[PDB]
């Protein structure tokens, strides 16, 4: 790379990496608040039915 | 340099050799654990109280830790390389910043 | 042994093949394609006692679940295809270190 | 004699409803269907134990 | 010989009810040894569990 003013890819590695722990805050936080490690079938398909069938 | 170099990899190898030891020693605990519970079964079951069906209960709970004891043997490993089974034999940790400055440790 | 602790037992004996039990008892033996060139042939008295079959090509593609088998199989499947991507992964890492240093002297 | 064998008799009908209706989510337990099954309690392929329910 | 299950008892005859006692000891005892095994393999997959654990 070189020293230039239009791309700024540590800028973006930066909001990427912000974003992911963003993310997993809210997924925590969901989690926290509601009580349930499993609020929707995309944290475990198998585990959501098999507790809702329990 | 090369001598500073060196050396931050040699902590880093000491770091994992730590790393090894405490996996194998943590495993072998369970694996004391396991036996305590073994020894105070005999020891309950040496005693003239029991008929042949009490020893035979005590019996099946020792061989269900006697099996647990060999999984505990054959599963233990640090990222796919096993431990305490017997195949880990003497490794040298190289933690200096020369060659030829390793420490030999064994797994038995 | 018992089929299960023969499986664990294979795996920890060796890391060139990896052994599970289906749910009908028949003993899974899965062979890398990274790690193992050409057929396995099974001999002695076990293998005589288990009836080893022929060899199927099993992909990350064609891996399904829905059997105890078939999950036990598609783990070593899996574990052979990430193997395979962190070979091609350090390649190309050590692509970028070479450039990197091409580069350094290209500049000076 | 008759009065404790019907008592008996219901008593072994309640044993057969026990063993014919525990289940863990649907999955029937006590009545032979459940067989030797293996669980798997490893980080790799190949290290599960066996459990059988009679 | 004939065989005699807990199904098959009869209580309604003095000797009925003395045979039952005894298949009942003997369903008794094999019910003792399952549970035993059981919490065999409970303990085994407590230790276990703690292996893995660390």
């Amino acid at each position: 790379m070189a020293v230039n003013v239009n791309t700024n890819v540590a800028a973006m590695t930066a909001q990427r990496y912000l974003t992911g722990a963003t993310n997993a805050q809210q997924t925590s936080m969901e989690r926290l608040s509601s009580g349930f490690k499993i609020n929707s079938a995309k944290d475990d398909a198998a585990g959501l039915q098999i507790s809702n069938r329990l | 340099n090369v001598q500073s170099r060196g050396l931050d990899v040699a902590v880093r190898n000491a770091n994992d050799g730590i790393s090894i030891a405490q996996t194998a020693e943590g495993a072998m605990n369970e694996t004391t654990n396991i036996l305590q519970r073994m020894r105070d079964l005999s020891l309950q079951s040496a005693n003239g109280s029991n008929s042949k069906s009490e020893r035979v209960a005590i019996q099946e709970e020792i061989t269900a830790l006697n099996d647990e004891l060999n999984r505990i043997a054959e599963t233990t490993s640090f990222g796919g390389n096993k431990l305490l089974n017997g195949t880990f034999s003497t490794k040298s940790f190289q933690i200096g910043a020369d060659n030829g400055e390793a420490v030999m440790l064994t797994l038995k | 042994d018992d089929i299960e602790e023969v499986a664990t037992y294979i795996n920890g004996q060796t890391d060139m093949v990896k052994a599970s039990v289906n749910e009908k008892g028949q003993l899974q033996i899965f062979a890398g394609n990274n790690k193992v060139t050409g057929d396995v042939a099974f001999s002695g008295g076990l293998a005589g006692a288990l009836n080893m079959q022929a060899g199927t090509a099993e992909t990350v593609d064609t891996i399904d679940v829905t059997s105890v088998g078939g999950a036990q199989q598609s783990v070593a499947v899996i574990d052979s295809a990430l193997k395979y991507v962190d070979s091609h992964r350090a390649e190309l890492g050590a692509f970028q270190n070479r450039f990197n240093h091409a580069i350094s002297n290209l500049d000076n």
